[PDB]
């Protein structure tokens, strides 16, 4: 299923987190990594991440299966891109992480990177696996 | 192992050197200088400086962004070959780039450091993010203000938040016009690109910030206390009263000049408000000065006060001043390219082979 | 509180070889320009040519040493013979440097005259003359001293000279009586002096400028081609007129010398009222070149801002300190020893000040003591450490 795209791309040990969310009609997680966070995010975030409004996420921040995380870069809804780029947030010096959302045919993907890793290789990782879906019609 | 060459852009100035180390080797404005119609042209730096008088000078930059390409690989040339004499295609390369610029241009700063000077490897970061690396941080708000533009930038976790960003079209050439024009109005004829310089270095030499500006400028009135001399080459000497403080309180009320534009203060603020409200604390208490414009003696403790009338009573405010970061940013750029997690940062000529130069734009931010 | 106090005594060796009143100056011009200014030795005859304010002193073309003893040392000989410090080949490269000046006429070779002021210095202040007695033979008053380790005998004729009773120093060639000789300016026909040279001279990144940093070797040709005919800072303009008066200024001071310091000598030598080319930094003074022999830097001297000393706590970093240096008066500051030199250094770049480097001290030295890249670092950079550690949170 999907769950072998997200055990595909955890494999390098780079990544803490992984998923495969439709966003279409009424979003749902078409796969996750289990134990993790973004198994429970909801259909509404998606569809904040879809909307109309752009700008209120900027001052009110969002969660993520209740981790708070700041959009730093939107190309999401630009054709060629389809990817928003996002770090988590953190209370007393806790660490942060690197957040890709790539946005395909049919799906969202999202990834959390682990402490200290660059949200760039998410990106990378993120990207091409989106471009291999788009290419085979996702 | 490999010292990566460090080299920062700038709308006056350009800085180089190789990285891992505390200042920059070499220094140059980055202005390129051709005949006026020929072989023995010198085309770079304070050869094209000396030689002005008879050559034809041009600037690659206006208002931080790259414009002729063809002359930024003249300047990379006379950097790679003649100031450091390193060959390029040896050592990785960090690259420096000017807020918001256009995406096609760093696809072609890619296209030149990988198809010209075969780079084994590169990372481009922005000089507000290198500034506040200069000095034990990774989050707050940088004031860049330098010859060409001015940003308020607030960074979280290192990276700049574009949609927050704001963009000020005022800096120091204008108010190098501004203090020739005024100066002359106190009597004296500044108007010649030599008396511009001349203004310049005065400007340099003796302007501060006043904390109460009105009583400042009635002090002034009153008396000539705060009064200076300055003996220009010819030895005729020239004097300067509350010009000294009203050049830089454009920087709060550029209205001085018929603008129709909010101080740095009040756009510093309008810019924390774009921002989460969770992370402004910080920005709050991380406020950082870059640029040769922010070196004026006062004004940390003025946009201090400034704040504080303006901001909630109860918030924190902190004016950081760098004591040399009319240079920091460069700092920042040794340091950044200096690391071993770098190996993960380097762009390779592979990937640039293989995938084409829109990975600049998912892969560097 | 002898713990400072020998730190203080120590300066009190050059304050008696190097007048106050410059220390009062160049403390001044320290002041007045954010820059550390510092300067190798001289000694206490140094003291009386410079209170002479008499003659012009050493350059670059008189490559010939500072002489090292006694009356000769306030001038250099024309027989490096009469100053030896180093070995016989150098006095020999030295005599080569000689010759070399009085072929190309900016060395003459002179003739060294002496009044009873001086005598009464070198023997009651300084120690430094023995007793003169009159020989009839040589119609002189015999007189010894250690020049070297060896003392040597000189035979000292009173004679009126510029109507006063100078003497007029003699010593024995092939055990004959000569008049003894020292390098002579050909201009003035009037004994070079030794000058003062410099060590390295600091600035704030806060003027930090290329037009101002830049060494540049260069003669004539490529400075009056470089620069159109109006790019002009008046005495340039000579330089357009005359090839021999940039042949002596620039390439004497050519050395390494950076256009910052090459405006700061026509700083300095109006400052100091000497006139018509006399001059104390003629030699452009780097220590960046190859020559920079390390122990002739010893004790050194600064003058340093006076904002400059009261900046923060002791103790810095692993740079420490807690008896503040060789602190000295008149606002004027010493050092013993490259440990002490290289300590002030890491200070004053902890003030954001840049340090000028030369791998030859450390080769002098022969411990891992001047790389700027690993060893002289200023504690920012510990900073970015700290910086790193911040990562390492996040890493
Ligand atoms: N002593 C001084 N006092 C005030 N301003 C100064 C001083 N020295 C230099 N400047 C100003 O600093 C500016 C150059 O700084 P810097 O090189 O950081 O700018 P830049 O990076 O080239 O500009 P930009 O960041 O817009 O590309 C110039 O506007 C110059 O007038
Ligand atoms: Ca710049």
């Amino acid at each position: 299923g999907w769950n072998a795209y997200i055990d595909n791309l955890m494999a390098d040990g780079t990544c803490q987190d992984a998923a495969i969310v439709g966003y279409k009609d009424s979003p749902s997680v078409w796969a996750a990594v289990p134990g993790k966070t973004f198994v429970n995010i909801t259909p509404a975030e998606v569809g904040v991440l879809v909307g109309k409004d752009r700008s209120s996420f900027y001052v009110n921040g969002l969660t993520l299966g209740g981790q708070k995380c700041s959009v730093i870069r939107d190309s999401l809804l630009q054709d060629g891109e389809f990817s928003m780029d996002l770090r988590t947030k953190s209370t007393g010096g806790a660490p942060t992480f690197n957040v890709t959302v790539t946005k395909t045919d049919k799906t969202l993907v999202l990834l959390m990177g682990k402490e200290g890793v660059h949200g760039g290789l998410i990106n990378k990782k993120c990207y091409e696996m989106a471009s291999h879906l788009r290419r085979s019609q996702y | 192992d490999i010292a990566a060459l460090v080299v920062d852009n700038g709308s006056g100035m350009c800085k180089a050197g190789f990285a891992g180390d505390d200042a920059p080797r070499a220094v140059f404005p980055s202005i390129v200088g051709r005949p006026r119609h020929g072989q023995k042209d010198s085309y770079v730096g304070d050869e094209a400086q000396s030689k002005r008088g008879i050559l034809t000078l041009k600037y690659p930059i206006e208002h931080g962004i790259v414009t002729n390409w063809d002359d930024m690989e003249k300047i990379w040339h006379h950097t790679f070959y003649n100031e450091l004499r390193v060959a390029p295609e040896e050592h990785p390369v960090l690259l420096t780039e000017a807020p918001l610029n256009p995406k096609a241009n760093r696809e072609k700063m890619t296209q030149i450091m990988f198809e010209t000077f075969n780079t084994p490897a590169m990372y481009v970061a922005i000089q507000a993010v290198l500034s506040l690396y200069a000095s034990g941080r990774t989050t707050g708000i940088v004031m860049d203000s330098g010859d060409g533009v001015t940003h308020t930038v607030p960074i979280y976790e290192g990276y700049a938040l574009p949609h927050a960003i704001l963009r000020l079209d005022l800096a120091g050439r204008d108010l190098t016009d501004y203090l020739m024009k005024i100066l002359t109005e106190r009597g004296y004829s500044f108007t010649t690109t030599a008396e511009r310089e001349i203004v310049r270095d005065i400007k340099e030499k003796l302007c501060y910030v006043a904390l109460d500006f009105e009583q400042e400028m009635a002090t002034a009135a009153s008396s000539s206390s705060l009064e200076k001399s300055y003996e220009l080459p010819d030895g005729q000497v020239i004097t300067i009263g509350n010009e000294r403080f009203r050049c830089p309180e454009a920087l709060f009320q550029p209205s001085f000049l018929g603008m129709e534009s909010a101080g740095i203060h009040e756009t510093t603020f309008n810019s924390i408000m774009k921002c989460d409200v969770d992370i402004r604390k910080d920005l709050y208490a991380n406020t950082v000065l870059s640029g040769g414009t922010t070196m004026y003696p006062g004004i940390a403790d003025r946009m201090q006060k400034e704040i504080t009338a303006l901001a909630p009573s109860t918030m924190k405010i902190k004016i950081i001043a760098p004591p040399e970061r009319k240079y920091s940013v460069w700092i920042g750029g040794s340091i950044l390219a200096s690391l071993s997690t770098f190996q993960q940062m380097w762009i390779s000529k592979q990937e640039y082979d293989e995938s084409g130069p829109s990975i600049v734009h998912r892969k560097c931010f | 509180r002898d713990l400072v106090l020998e730190p203080i005594v120590q300066p009190e060796t050059i304050e008696l070889g190097m007048p106050d009143s410059d220390q009062k100056i160049l403390a001044e011009v320290a002041e007045r320009e954010n820059v550390i200014i510092g300067v190798r030795p001289v000694d206490e005859k140094s003291k009386s040519l410079i209170d002479s304010k008499l003659y012009s002193s050493k350059g670059l073309f008189v490559k010939a040493k500072s002489s090292d003893w006694g009356p000769m040392s306030g001038f250099i000989p024309v027989d490096q013979a009469f100053a030896k410090a180093s070995a016989r080949r150098d006095l020999d490269k030295f005599n080569g440097y000689a010759e070399q000046s009085i072929e190309s006429g900016n060395a003459v070779s002179a003739d060294l005259y002496l009044n009873q002021v001086r005598i009464d210095e070198l023997v009651s202040k300084y120690q430094s003359l023995t007793a003169l007695e009159f020989d009839a033979e040589s119609g002189m008053y015999k007189t010894t001293a250690t020049n070297g380790d060896q003392t040597v005998t000189f035979f000292l004729n009173k004679v009126t000279v510029d109507s006063k009773d100078l003497w007029q120093v003699h010593y024995i060639k092939d055990g004959k009586l000569a008049p003894f000789k020292v390098i002579g300016d050909p201009v003035s026909k009037q004994p070079m002096t030794a000058d003062y040279d410099l060590l390295t001279v600091m600035y704030s990144y806060s003027d930090l400028g290329p037009q101002d940093k830049l060494k540049q070797p260069l003669t004539w040709e490529q400075w009056k081609e470089s620069v159109t005919y109006e790019e002009l800072t008046p005495k340039y303009k000579e330089l357009y007129n005359s090839e021999v008066l940039y042949n002596k200024k620039d390439g004497a001071s050519l050395g390494v010398v950076s256009d910052r310091l090459k405006a700061l000598k026509d700083v300095i030598n109006t400052s100091l009222g000497r006139t018509d080319g006399l001059e104390m930094v003629h030699h452009g003074a780097d220590d960046a070149n190859p020559y920079a022999v390390m122990a002739d830097n010893f004790p050194a001297t600064f003058f340093v801002p006076k904002s400059f000393f009261m900046e923060d706590g002791l103790g810095e970093g692993k740079g420490s300190i807690q008896t503040y240096f060789n602190v000295n008066e008149q606002g004027a500051v010493v050092i013993r020893d490259p440990q002490e030199f290289s300590n002030f250094q890491q200070v004053a770049i902890n003030v954001s000040y840049r340090a000028s480097l030369n791998d030859k001290w450390n080769v002098g030295l022969d411990d891992p003591l001047f790389t700027p890249k690993s060893k002289l670092s200023h504690d920012f950079l510990n900073a970015k450490e700290e910086v790193i550690k911040k990562l390492s949170g996040e890493v």
